[PDB]
């Protein structure tokens, strides 16, 4: 264990993220036992996880995380059922995580985020059912919304766009926003409303595009332009959790499931794999910068594997 | 002086969180029993043979701690009502288990949300688990006053919110609440924690509630203003409700982060007690009717049974009501016997009820407050009081005083009087039967004599409380109609209610009554104008006596006789509760009917539906003559 890094890791690792160079940043939460709190770690090599005895950099936040993202190489900004967001300063040998900033903003757990085009600011989504715009400079909250009428379950930014992100809520609305216009929000959905919002990732290459996957397992296609859904496939026998787009030239789209199974679509929303490998909840996908056809998945099974890609 | 707790969804050391939050001094904690995003699966592989254990362990708190400062909360996650087959089984499964667990640990109250319209399955699941076991461990339903998604920001362009009235869609919250309640036959374990938003919502919604079983009122940090010193405060109009909710006693519970920064989480707490402390005395009244809030008490028939010694003892405990008896004969006996007169005219004086002689002593101080001459007969049947009375003749009042130990219908009175006077009135006017009483006394009053009371009128109005409702259906007894409890009257300090209209008359006795066919019996129809969306459990009494000229009584709440005690109001209820709508009228019908045996009351509601006529016969209630 480096120094600041604990020896256990909480059994319930929530993220999986890899850096442009293939560190590995894992956040995890206690969900169950005598203490309900949450952890920060580092893998300066990729298949070293799970195991703490060969992690570069790790810490312990005072609550679970529910949701963590980079910001650049240093920073990790967190959701925490504390109702906070909080941010974390990487080392600059690497070898420690202090937190930079806390802020008890929302008033019930922070369930998403995402960092801004800009990565100066970003958004967070709670079970308050609010949204929030924060500096990340300033360390504040510019922007309240209250568009939603149930808890908020994602908030994704734009990739090239840094007043553009979507947001989908037990409310059965998917949101498009751009804070310029001055009723910012708008709802975009398929023909008739449908199965509950579950994950949203915008495409990289088309900021026209994105896709959502319900609580029923199918995952669909959207174009913002005709606002019309085109194309959605029964990929999951439960709730669609996650869905992350491979940095390929023509990407691919990595769907993880409460139903414990992985698959990556090709771009016509048709299954390449099938992966029964983790035994519990897959909650995080990255892909390897280096090794592009490879993928890196955890779960609450204290579970991280690595995938080969066809 | 106001109990409280504090709402939180995040808990990493039940040890560390439960002292933090008393020492800021609150009474409770509403927390997870289950982690809130730790979802599980009861039937499919791999996910379901998730290794355990599945939450923290019992042995964290004392069975003391468990008992008395928790309160579990449903994980939010648990959404019987959903959609999906897959989530509505797994949602059924999670429900059981973690109410399973509140009863394991002996928690006082479990939280679960009526945050949609259609919580028919989830209703259904409480239901069960409710008729599993013999638990008291009371369900707060989580309703806000206002749906959120009528308290949603108009910042979404395509789908704007509709700023058209919205009577009904306003009134949306109680009928989430209305109908869960009702699928659950209103068990009494099942009350409301009432969720105040930012924005309260139109008084009407606000009036819905009055009569509700509410068990909790919880306040987000989202609602507090901050005063120029930066403390917590609130609306004006926030504080008017706060001080009704404390009036219907509750416990104020607090969820939200600590908005107010620079300060401790005791700085909203402070503000409670500080209004709760800065809300007027309690009166005299409501010092006596302290513990009798919607306590249902038989009403008294002192003429079929003898009143006990302490009954006599408090119900003289009531100076004004004596004050007023003295002051009507007062009055009486100057308008008799002219000064001229004074002494050469001694009045005849009869009190017909006398118990322990508060009424003759009263009697005796309007004598020598209107200096003239009185002869004092005292006639009572209970022949325990005619111990205490003859003991007072004896000791105090002397030869004045003929105590009479009999019924003012049999005693053959040695002269006719001047003056009857009698305190035989019930919660509803004529209900111990004070009609025929001094019908059967007054051929012994002179043709120009004066009763006291002259009159009296009761008065009926509708009221809308689910919590009485439960309390009536409550009286079942065994061998005896297991209905018996919606035909009879209760005397009760009526207080989770709602009065549905301003009270009407229902029936008026005059005495004497010279009447040449005089009847007892009566049928009367009310029709009662409502103006909010509401539902009837029954029809609350009260009455109004005419002692002497202005001389008067009243337990009538807009002419209530001030301070006098004597009295609490009379409940007649319904056994099935009646929906009314803004704009109907409730028509009430009311019959007194008597035999040479007994007396009995009946009624039936006929608009805006029929109610079953009610102790048709006198099946469930009578009065003894
Ligand atoms: C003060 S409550 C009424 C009192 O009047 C007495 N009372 C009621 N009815 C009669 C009656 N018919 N004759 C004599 N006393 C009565 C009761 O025993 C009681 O003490
Ligand atoms: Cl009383």
């Amino acid at each position: 264990l480096p120094p600041n890094a604990p020896a256990c890791m909480e059994r319930q690792l929530e993220a999986a993220r890899y850096r442009s160079d293939g560190a590995l940043l894992l956040g995890a939460s206690s969900l169950s036992g005598r203490c309900w709190a949450g952890s920060l770690w580092l893998f300066k090599d990729p298949c070293a996880a799970p195991n703490e005895g060969f992690c570069s950099a790790g810490v312990q936040t005072e609550a679970g995380v529910a949701d963590l993202t980079w910001v650049g190489e240093r920073g990790i900004l967190v959701a925490s059922d504390s109702g906070a967001v909080e941010l974390w300063e990487l080392d600059e040998n690497e070898t420690l995580i202090v937190s930079k900033f806390c802020k008890y903003e929302h008033d019930d757990i922070v369930s998403t985020v995402s960092v801004l085009s800009s990565g100066t600011q970003a958004v967070s989504g709670s079970k308050d059912i609010c949204i929030k715009v924060w500096d990340l400079a300033q360390q504040v909250v510019l922007s309240s919304y209250r568009a939603h009428a149930a808890q908020v379950t994602c908030v994704a930014a734009s990739p090239h766009k840094d007043s553009v992100f979507l947001s989908c809520s037990e409310d059965n609305r998917i949101l498009l926003w751009d804070t310029r216009c001055p009723k910012p929000a708008s709802q975009i959905g398929c023909s008739a409303p449908g199965y509950l919002p579950t994950s949203l990732a915008w495409h990289p290459q088309q900021s026209e595009v994105f896709v959502f996957g319900d609580e029923n397992g199918t995952v669909s296609l959207v174009d913002t332009k005709s606002t019309s859904c085109v194309l959605s496939s029964a990929v999951h026998s439960q709730c669609v959790t996650g869905l992350v787009f491979s940095p390929h030239s023509v990407p691919f789209l990595a769907s993880l499931s409460e139903d414990c199974s992985l698959a990556v679509l090709d771009s016509s929303l048709s299954e390449l794999f099938r992966s029964q490998a983790h035994r519990d909840f897959v909650r995080d996908a990255t892909w390897s910068p280096l090794n592009h056809s490879l993928l890196t998945t955890v779960g609450w099974d204290h579970q991280v594997v690595h995938h080969v890609v066809p | 002086r106001v109990s409280s707790g504090r709402d939180l969804n995040c808990v990493p050391e039940i040890a560390d969180t439960l002292g933090a939050v008393a020492k800021q001094g609150f009474d409770f904690l509403c927390m997870p029993v289950f982690h809130p995003r730790f979802k599980r699966e009861f039937i499919q592989e791999p996910a379901k043979n998730r290794p355990g254990p599945q939450t923290r362990s019992d042995l964290l708190l004392s069975g003391r701690d468990w008992n008395t400062l928790i309160v579990g909360k449903l994980s939010p996650w648990i959404r019987p009502d959903s959609k999906v087959e897959k989530i509505r089984r797994n949602s059924e499964a999670a429900m059981l288990q973690e109410l399973n667990f509140g009863a394991y640990l002996g928690l006082p109250a479990f939280l679960l949300p009526l945050n949609q319209e259609d919580n028919t399955n989830l209703a259904r699941v409480l239901t069960n688990h409710i008729h599993t076991g013999h638990h008291s461990s009371m369900f707060w339903m989580r309703v806000p006053l206002v749906a959120p998604e009528d308290l949603r920001d108009d910042i979404i362009e395509n789908a704007p919110t509709t700023h058209t009235e919205e009577y009904s869609g306003e009134e949306k919250t109680w009928m989430w609440w209305h109908n869960f309640r009702t699928l659950c036959d209103y068990s009494k374990r099942i009350a409301v924690a009432l969720e105040i938003g930012a924005d309260l919502p139109s008084n009407h919604v606000i009036d819905r509630w009055l009569g509700e079983p509410i068990k909790a009122a919880i306040l987000p940090t989202s609602i507090f203003l901050t005063n120029k010193k930066g403390f917590p405060v609130l609306s004006k109009m926030h504080q008017r409700l706060i001080f009704r909710l404390l009036k219907l006693e509750v416990q104020f519970i607090i969820t939200g982060t600590n908005h107010h920064s620079e300060k401790e989480f005791c700085s909203y707490l402070q503000y409670l007690e500080y209004l709760s402390q800065n809300r007027p005395p309690p009166n005299a009244y409501e010092l006596f009717a302290k513990g009798y809030e919607d306590y249902l008490q038989s009403p008294l028939q002192p003429l079929m049974d003898n009143l006990e010694s302490q009954t006599y003892e408090v119900f003289e405990k009531d100076p004004i009501k004596y004050s007023q008896y003295q002051q009507a004969i007062y009055k009486c006996l100057l308008d008799r016997v002219p000064e001229e007169e004074k002494d050469t005219n001694v009045q005849v004086l009869m009190v017909l009820g006398a118990g322990r002689g508060p009424l003759v002593n009263a009697s005796l101080r309007a004598a020598k407050q209107a200096d003239r001459r009185i002869k004092l007969y005292a006639v009572e049947k209970n022949p325990n009081a005619v111990v205490t009375l003859e003991n007072w003749q004896f000791e105090e009042w002397g030869s004045q005083v003929t105590v009479v130990s009999s019924d003012m219908r049999e005693w053959v009175a040695p002269e006719k009087a001047d003056i009857i006077v009698s305190e035989l009135l019930g919660s509803f006017a004529d209900n111990e039967l004070s009609p025929e009483c001094l019908d059967g006394a007054q051929h012994f009053l002179k043709d120009d004599g004066v009763s006291i009371p002259g009159e009296y009128t009761s008065f009926l109005a509708p009221i809308s409380s689910s919590k009485l409702y439960n309390e009536v259906r409550a009286c079942r007894e065994k061998d005896r109609d297991p209905e018996a409890q919606f035909e009879m009257p209760y005397v009760v300090r009526l207080h989770n209610f709602h009065q549905l209209s301003a009270p009407q008359p229902c029936f008026t006795f005059s005495h004497p009554n010279r009447d040449p066919m005089i009847d007892n019996n009566r049928y009367c129809t009310l029709e009662f104008p409502v103006e909010v969306n509401t539902v009837l459990h029954g029809f609350a009494g009260y009455f109004e006596t005419v002692l002497y000229q202005d001389i008067t009584l009243s337990i009538r709440p807009e002419t209530h006789s001030p301070g006098m005690f004597s009295w609490f109001p009379i409940l007649f209820p319904i056994k099935q509760p009646i929906t009314v709508r803004e704009g109907q009228t409730i028509c009430v019908r009311f019959w007194r009917c008597s035999n040479s045996k007994k007396v009995w009351y009946e009624w039936a509601v006929t608009a805006p539906v029929c109610s079953a006529i009610h102790n048709p016969t006198g099946r469930s209630y009578t009065i003894g003559l």
